RNA sequence: GGAGUCGGCAAACAGACUUUGAUCCGGAGAUCUCUGAAUGGGGGAACCCACCUAGGAUAACCUAGGUAUCUUGUACUGAAUCCAUAGGUGCAAGAGGCGAACCAGGGGAACUGAAACAUCUAAGUACCCUGAGGAAAAGAAAUCAACCGAGAUUCCCUUAGUAGUGGCGAGCGAACGGGGAUUAGCCCUUAAGCUUCAUUGAUUUUAGCGGAACGCUCUGGAAAGUGCGGCCAUAGUGGGUGAUAGCCCCGUACGCGAAAGGAUCUUUGAAGUGAAAUCGAGUAGGACGGAGCACGAGAAACUUUGUCUGAACAUGGGGGGACCAUCCUCCAAGGCUAAAUACUACUGACUGACCGAUAGUGAACCAGUACCGUGAGGGAAAGGCGAAAAGAACCCCGGAG
RNA sequence: AACCCACUCCCGUUGAAAAGGUAGGGGAUGACUUGUGGAUCGGAGUGAAAGGCUAAUCAAGCUCGGAGAUAGCUGGUUCUC
RNA sequence: AGUUGAGAAGCUUGCUGGAGGUAUCAGAAGUGCGAAUGCUGACAUGAGUAACGACAAUGGGUGUGAAAAACACCCACGCCGAAAGACCAAGGGUUCCUGCGCAACGUUAAUCGACGCAGGGUUAGUCGGUUCCUAAGGCGAGGCUGAAAAGCGUAGUCGAU
């Protein structure tokens, strides 16, 4: 993928409970990705961007959470996740 | 980052100028979910000057 | 150009504080003026526990009608009216009673 | 009691789809008519 | 359709009247068959649809002239 | 242009932008995901799977272009079959879909009226379908008149609810002749006109700029109201400002305006078209069955055609309401043509002896929404604190209600 | 027995239910029962035929138009002298 | 409230209200309701009456809390068990889990909830689709037919059960 590709399809990382207790136990890292890309190219961001080894990526899609308000019915936008998994020892800093 | 200065640099200088705003609002995304993002008018910003680069960009075809 | 701009010397026509000399802090939307010293409120705020803190009673002053006020002419010590000056290269404001310019 | 509506999503749209419409042109003629009373669905 | 293809005869619709003068709809056709014509020139059959008023004016004026005009408004014959 | 700004419901907290000209308004550009005529192939609309060319990477691709069908023209190729035809590939140019009404055509009811009902009416209406345009259509006498004449087409007012027509019932309903709106004709021995370019000038539209003249006093929370005296006028019954303002603000009469697009009218150059070749033959006329003419077969002329026939050539042909004679008046079977006329989904301005929240649009409010139905489809309710949030700090009862 | 059906009584009838329940009843390897997908429809379809069924609607479905059909028939028709 | 006319009606005033009204004589009408099993909204009577949805069934202790027959835990008792237990498909669409809540919803109360607010949660070369193949059937270049719309159909390409 161009040079642009790989800028776009990482979006942060996803903070939560479950997302830090897999980087302690396991060196599993879950981050928002782009609704469009694929297990590849997220590999290959990951390994161009943080300067490190990843074996295997595995992707989710989350549907958005619908609202009910006093002029109708909301719904929040769909997002992916992705979980990637790192070398044995290493870690995913900035 | 007026199109003025913009339309001074070569194709080759451009590309690099396009390519060093796309790291720089990457940086912004990742420091946005993390939440060490104080200046949050910078989002816009960088927004701008990527689609001015492609402007100028397209105006020398 | 607009008539009462911002940091003028102004006077008050009509109103509780009829007559009394101030100066435009700001310009609001639908024509209205907050002018300093002029036409203060106090607003009585509940200080929520959460999301923070708040105050007790504020001072504040309260927008007025922009057409309440006067540009002031410190030559004849009145209200005056202001029109445009012919523009020579510029655009200027001219008091109508004397016909000079407003600074 | 067996009631009279079975649900079927794939049957439902073969029969009162978007292309099941745009098929017939008097299929063509529902759609300008919603279209033109300002049907927010259109279709089902 | 039944429309004859050198004069461009086609259905018409007019009344049936009964003795008790009862009108209801009715449709005239034309009289028209299928009819291979030989064209001198190329030494071949032609096959056309046509009304037998059609034949009368091919009679008249050779298949060739009738064949030049079907092909000046685009005929497939 | 000239100081504030980061759209609204809809506020707060933040981060910023700037007289080195922001936000905002107008002209021209750039980008423009997926679906939809949807057009590379499929599909349950917003989804799935591809191929070809050029360039770039080394892994499991990227970037930019192409790839529907039909019609027209062109190049090559080529079956039964020798020739050459059907057919097959490649290029170009065009079309396709949507839109309230108006227009020209194809098809075409019934309820109802007749105090029943078949002919008749409703009505060639409703409805469905197909083409075109900013209008369309029609248009330059094989026309009327009446022995005097008129002079293409369209639209309005009369003639006149008359002459006719009609189970002579219910009903339908002209023309001649007048008064007006408009003004125009030109070609097949090749024209007016109309398109598209290129030029000559003018005018408008898409934004803006200036724009006069008031003080004192009383009541009042607040004067625009009371009382007293002035001023402006090509601007004096506009809107709103703390109650009723020509002189407070925005405006108004009146004057100026446009880097750049649009449109209209205007010169003069080209290309095209008009265009059907040469004055009209399966045509005029006729027989049978229908339709149209106000006219329902009636003494029934005239137009049109589904079936079948079928002339003359200007000393010739058509019409003048059966038909004949005599007169009169036109020259059909080839074309083009503006204006007066129709309509408004849409944009702007102005106006109303129109409505004012059960009214006026179904809809003043996040309405073709909520809701109802498998669907086509049906379809609501719901406006107002105050001049200004100054929207009630603090205390007490109560469940931190 | 399951499964498909619906002969009798009672209850329920403003129901738990716009056709049910408890207790009994018939068929239960067949002209059987059933899931998914598909085809035929309005003077039309389908019917081992009851004028049955075609979305709780059928001696001619629903929806929108002609359309404010027509109604010698019922009902109503608003201040004062 | 008073008062004046034969009447429809008029006039004068107290209180409320807080910004508009219209003498006289003319003109123009969406011009006057008790009824139409009238239309829309609000509210009565029945009446604090019937009912609170399978007659498997509940009793104590403790905690929490403003409040406990119903919530949580414990000790007992009852019911289903070819289901009233588990699991696929269709259909639904966040109802799933955790903090904070109880106005409305729950035919009673509720501290509880499929209820309100805010966060979180679904990881596939092998499961199910997609991709490959076809059935009934659909569409269908050319084609044949038909006033028009369109009908049928060949090559083909869609369609799982
Ligand atoms: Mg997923
Ligand atoms: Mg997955
Ligand atoms: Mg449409
Ligand atoms: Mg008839
Ligand atoms: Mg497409
Ligand atoms: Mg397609
Ligand atoms: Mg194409
Ligand atoms: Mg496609
Ligand atoms: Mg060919
Ligand atoms: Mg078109
Ligand atoms: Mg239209
Ligand atoms: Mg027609
Ligand atoms: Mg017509
Ligand atoms: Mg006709
Ligand atoms: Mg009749
Ligand atoms: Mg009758
Ligand atoms: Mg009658
Ligand atoms: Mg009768
Ligand atoms: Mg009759
Ligand atoms: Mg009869
Ligand atoms: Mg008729
Ligand atoms: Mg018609
Ligand atoms: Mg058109
Ligand atoms: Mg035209
Ligand atoms: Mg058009
Ligand atoms: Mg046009
Ligand atoms: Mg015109
Ligand atoms: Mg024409
Ligand atoms: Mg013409
Ligand atoms: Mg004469
Ligand atoms: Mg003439
Ligand atoms: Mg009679
Ligand atoms: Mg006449
Ligand atoms: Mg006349
Ligand atoms: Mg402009
Ligand atoms: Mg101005
Ligand atoms: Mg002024
Ligand atoms: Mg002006
Ligand atoms: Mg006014
Ligand atoms: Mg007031
Ligand atoms: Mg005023
Ligand atoms: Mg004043
Ligand atoms: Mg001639
Ligand atoms: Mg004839
Ligand atoms: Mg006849
Ligand atoms: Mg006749
Ligand atoms: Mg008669
Ligand atoms: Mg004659
Ligand atoms: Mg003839
Ligand atoms: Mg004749
Ligand atoms: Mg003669
Ligand atoms: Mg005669
Ligand atoms: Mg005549
Ligand atoms: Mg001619
Ligand atoms: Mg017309
Ligand atoms: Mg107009
Ligand atoms: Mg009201
Ligand atoms: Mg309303
Ligand atoms: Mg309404
Ligand atoms: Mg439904
Ligand atoms: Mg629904
Ligand atoms: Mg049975
Ligand atoms: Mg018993
Ligand atoms: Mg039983
Ligand atoms: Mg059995
Ligand atoms: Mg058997
Ligand atoms: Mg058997
Ligand atoms: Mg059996
Ligand atoms: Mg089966
Ligand atoms: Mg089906
Ligand atoms: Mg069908
Ligand atoms: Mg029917
Ligand atoms: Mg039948
Ligand atoms: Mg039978
Ligand atoms: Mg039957
Ligand atoms: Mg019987
Ligand atoms: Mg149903
Ligand atoms: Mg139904
Ligand atoms: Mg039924
Ligand atoms: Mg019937
Ligand atoms: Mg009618
Ligand atoms: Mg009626
Ligand atoms: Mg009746
Ligand atoms: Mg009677
Ligand atoms: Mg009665
Ligand atoms: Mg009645
Ligand atoms: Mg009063
Ligand atoms: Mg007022
Ligand atoms: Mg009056
Ligand atoms: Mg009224
Ligand atoms: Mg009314
Ligand atoms: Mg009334
Ligand atoms: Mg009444
Ligand atoms: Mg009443
Ligand atoms: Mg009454
Ligand atoms: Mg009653
Ligand atoms: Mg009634
Ligand atoms: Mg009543
Ligand atoms: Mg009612
Ligand atoms: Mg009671
Ligand atoms: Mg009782
Ligand atoms: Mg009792
Ligand atoms: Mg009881
Ligand atoms: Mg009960
Ligand atoms: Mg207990
Ligand atoms: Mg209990
Ligand atoms: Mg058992
Ligand atoms: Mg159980
Ligand atoms: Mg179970
Ligand atoms: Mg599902
Ligand atoms: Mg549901
Ligand atoms: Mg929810
Ligand atoms: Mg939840
Ligand atoms: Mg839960
Ligand atoms: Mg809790
Ligand atoms: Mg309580
Ligand atoms: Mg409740
Ligand atoms: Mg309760
Ligand atoms: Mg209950
Ligand atoms: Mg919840
Ligand atoms: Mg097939
Ligand atoms: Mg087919
Ligand atoms: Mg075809
Ligand atoms: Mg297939
Ligand atoms: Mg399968």
């Amino acid at each position: 993928m161009n040079q642009e590709r790989v800028f776009k399809v990482l979006l942060g990382p996803h903070i939560s409970e479950k997302a830090t207790g897999l980087a302690d136990g396991k060196s599993q890292f879950v981050f928002k990705v782009a609704t469009d890309a694929t297990k590849l190219e997220i590999k290959k961001a990951v390994e161009s961007l943080f300067s490190v080894k990843v074996q295997r990526v595995t992707t989710l899609n989350v549907k958005g959470k619908t609202k009910r308000t006093a002029r109708g019915l909301g719904k929040r936008n769909d997002w992916k996740k992705a979980y990637i998994a790192l070398q044995p020892g290493q870690d995913l800093d900035f | 980052m007026k199109a003025n200065e913009l339309r001074e640099k070569s194709v080759e200088q451009l590309n690099e100028q396009l390519l060093g705003l796309l790291r720089d609002q990457f940086n912004l995304r990742m420091q946005k979910a993390t939440g060490q993002l104080g200046q949050s008018h910078l989002l816009s910003q960088v927004k701008r000057d990527i689609a001015r680069v492609k402007t100028v960009l397209n105006q020398q075809a | 150009m607009q008539k009462i701009r911002r940091d003028d010397e102004v006077i008050v026509i009509a109103g509780k504080d009829k007559g009394k000399r101030g100066k435009v802090l700001k310009v609001l939307a639908d024509d209205r003026l907050v002018v300093g010293g002029v036409n203060l409120i106090k607003r009585h705020t509940k200080p929520n526990p959460m999301l923070g803190q708040q105050g007790g009673i504020v001072e504040k002053e309260a927008p007025l009608h922009v057409s309440n006020v006067a540009i002031f002419n410190t030559e004849t010590s009145k209200a005056d009216r202001v029109g445009f000056k012919v523009e020579d290269g510029k655009k200027i404001r001219v008091f109508k009673s004397t016909q000079k310019p407003v600074q | 009691m067996k009631r009279t509506f079975q649900p079927s999503t794939l049957k439902r749209a073969r029969v009162h789809g978007f292309r099941a419409r745009m098929a017939t042109k008097n299929g063509r003629q529902v759609l300008s008519r919603r279209r033109a009373k300002g049907r927010k669905r259109l279709t089902v | 359709s039944r429309v004859c293809q050198v004069t461009g005869k086609g259905p018409v619709t007019g009344n049936n009247i009964s003795h008790a003068h009862n009108k209801t709809r009715r449709r005239f056709l034309p009289n028209l068959q299928h009819h291979r014509f030989w064209v001198e020139s190329e030494k071949r059959f032609v096959r056309l649809r046509v009304s037998a008023k059609g034949m009368r004016i091919i009679d008249k004026r050779g298949i060739e002239a009738v064949l030049a005009d079907l092909r000046a408004r685009g005929e497939k014959f």
